[PDB]
DNA sequence: CCGTTGAAGCCTGCTTTTTTATACTAACTTGAGCGAAACGG
């Protein structure tokens, strides 16, 4: 079906917990009880994300086994699915300085990652990726690998909310960092996405702070990043500079999540 | 009773001639019905299983023609709509069934690579040469391309007729590529030395010629060169494509989609200040 | 300075007003087992 390497992984990481949750007996004789019985067994654990793509992705196997004269009906199209609301908590301006100050006993690529990925308002995985030679004339080329949507970021750019510009910064990962890579390691060379993230979860525990449910993480610096880039200039800024088009995930990725009341002033 | 799948076919073509529709198209369906022919039994519709549909279906998408396999299965389905019309079955075992998704490999042409095709059509007549610059400069389709007639210019003007679509435009003797080193008017008087017909287009013998050598003998051109590219190497079409990607850099957008024919809208993008 | 009268209060059946849809697609994030680099004897 054409997939992008890792969201394969995904499927097989799905169907292999199927197959251990559910007999290999007929299909035909796969009653709908039999699938939900298994279905709200991870649904009381609070794994209630995971039902929803273990029921998705079981479901749309039975369809294809439908059109290769298999099975008449999917019994997986008859059961519900669980809602999942979003635990994971937004970041706060007064709460990355914070995180800024208990970087210091970590890498100095810490401290420079989290301001470009502020800056930019970039992914992570996207932010792992760009070379020194993806500048050019001031501008900052990117080319995002979920979406895969091109952009160019303008080192004309900075904000007032922290102090931070993005040609000093830019500049400070030259000297210090040196590399192949914006973002590289002690050792001259890339990082991994699922390590700068890491580094930046011990800086939040060690920075002693406290949130509602599931804390931060590096990923919120992306919105945080536009929730700035909102205020400082436009809307229809915040909405180019993260690579996004569509009209309807602009006003959920304003929501606060019920952090900080939406101050509303005279205007 | 009268029943069977093949009996079917043979009184579905009839009804597809009396569709009114282009000549080549009606042509398209008729291969995609012989090789259900040869791909499925000879027994009644309410027989054949959704299994064997799929099975003759994937069969093509392993082969690599993915492609074809959508029509087959489009035209097949539309079979069976019709069948149920008459009153022949009840159901349509197509339609529960799932297009396989094919990605267009075609590789597209840069202005560099055309420079180093143009020079290599050498050996080739010279008819070719002008036909390139003319592609290229009109920005149209081979199949109009080969039935312009000098009747066609009025006036500083070029009245194309688009088979394909029908679109009618005029494309004015006085447009020039600046990337090449091509201009419309001096293209056009140089097919009226060397080449000389009724045609802007014709042979060495002074007489129209079809579309299907056009782009056949570009392919040699295209092979002899020895350039290398990632997927299949693109072909005379591509020339409409190199076009418009070159006059959207020279004039404007909306002056690429009026020449090739376009009405309505349908890479890096900037992120300006305001 | 005890007894009657009226602004409220819940139970039921309505009568509206704000949010979120369905689904592949593509990632992100905290374990834990594992191999190589770098410092201590």
């Amino acid at each position: 079906r054409g997939i992008k390497q890792k969201t394969l992984i995904n499927y097989m990481s799905k169907i292999k917990a199927i197959r251990r949750g559910l007999p290999d007996a007929p299909l035909e004789d796969i009653t709908t009880k039999e699938i939900a019985a298994m279905l709200n067994g991870y649904i009381d654990e609070g794994k209630a994300a995971s039902a929803k793509l273990i029921r998705s992705t079981l479901s749309d196997a039975f369809r294809e086994a439908i059109a290769e004269g298999h099975i008449t009906t999917n019994h997986v199209a008859a059961t519900r699915a669980a809602k999942s609301e979003v635990r994971r908590s937004r970041l706060t301006a007064d709460e990355y300085l914070k995180i800024y100050q208990a970087a210091e006993s970590s890498p100095c690529w810490l401290r420079l990652a989290m301001e470009l990925a502020v800056v930019t308002g970039q992914r992570v995985g996207d932010l792992c990726e760009m070379k020194w030679s993806d500048i050019v004339d001031g501008y900052l080329y990117v080319e995002q690998s979920k979406t895969g949507v091109k952009i160019a970021i303008p080192t004309a750019l900075h904000i007032d909310a922290l102090g931070i510009s993005m040609k000093e910064t830019l500049d400070k990962c030259k000297e210090i960092l040196g590399g192949e890579t914006i973002i590289a390691s002690t050792r001259r060379e890339p990082l991994s996405s699922g390590t700068v993230s890491r580094y930046f979860m011990r800086a939040r525990k060690a920075s002693g702070l406290s949130f509602e449910g599931d804390p931060p993480t590096f990923h919120e610096l992306r919105s945080l990043s536009a929730r700035l880039y909102e205020k400082q200039i436009s809307d229809k800024f915040a909405q180019h500079l993260l690579g996004h088009k569509s009209d309807t995930m602009a006003s959920q990725y304003r929501d606060d999540r019920g952090r900080e009341w939406d101050k509303i002033e005279i205007k | 009773n009268s029943v069977t799948l093949h009996s079917w076919l043979d009184r579905y073509e009839k009804i597809l001639a009396s569709r009114g529709i282009k000549q080549k198209t009606l042509i398209n369906y008729m291969s995609k019905i012989k090789a259900i022919r040869r791909g499925l039994p000879d027994a009644p519709l309410e027989d054949i299983t959704t299994k064997e549909i799929a099975a003759m279906l994937n069969g093509y998408i392993d082969e690599g023609k993915a492609a074809s396999a959508k029509l087959i299965r489009s035209t097949l389905s539309d079979a069976f709509r019709e069948a149920i019309a008459e009153g022949h079955i009840t159901t349509n075992h197509v339609a529960a069934t799932r297009a396989a998704k094919s990605e267009v490999r075609r590789s597209r042409l840069t202005a560099d690579e055309y420079l180093k095709i143009y020079q290599a059509a050498e050996s080739s007549p010279c008819w070719l040469r002008l036909a390139m610059e003319l592609a290229v400069v009109t920005g149209q389709r081979v199949g109009d391309l080969c039935e312009m007639k000098w009747s066609d210019i009025v006036d500083g003007y070029l009245y194309v007729e688009q088979s394909k679509t029908g679109v009618k435009i005029a494309i004015p003797t006085a447009l020039h590529i600046d990337a090449l080193g091509i201009s419309m008017k001096e293209t056009l008087d140089k097919c009226k030395e060397i080449l000389g017909g009724e045609t802007i287009i014709a042979s060495t013998r002074r007489e129209p010629l079809s579309s299907g050598t056009v782009s056949r003998y570009f392919m040699r051109a295209r092979k002899a060169s020895g350039l290398s590219f990632e997927g299949d190497p693109p072909t005379f079409h591509e020339l409409r494509s190199l076009s418009a990607r070159l006059y959207e850099k020279q004039i404007s957008d909306k002056f690429a989609q009026h020449l090739l024919g376009h009405k309505s809208d349908t890479e890096w993008d900037k992120i300006e200040i305001k």
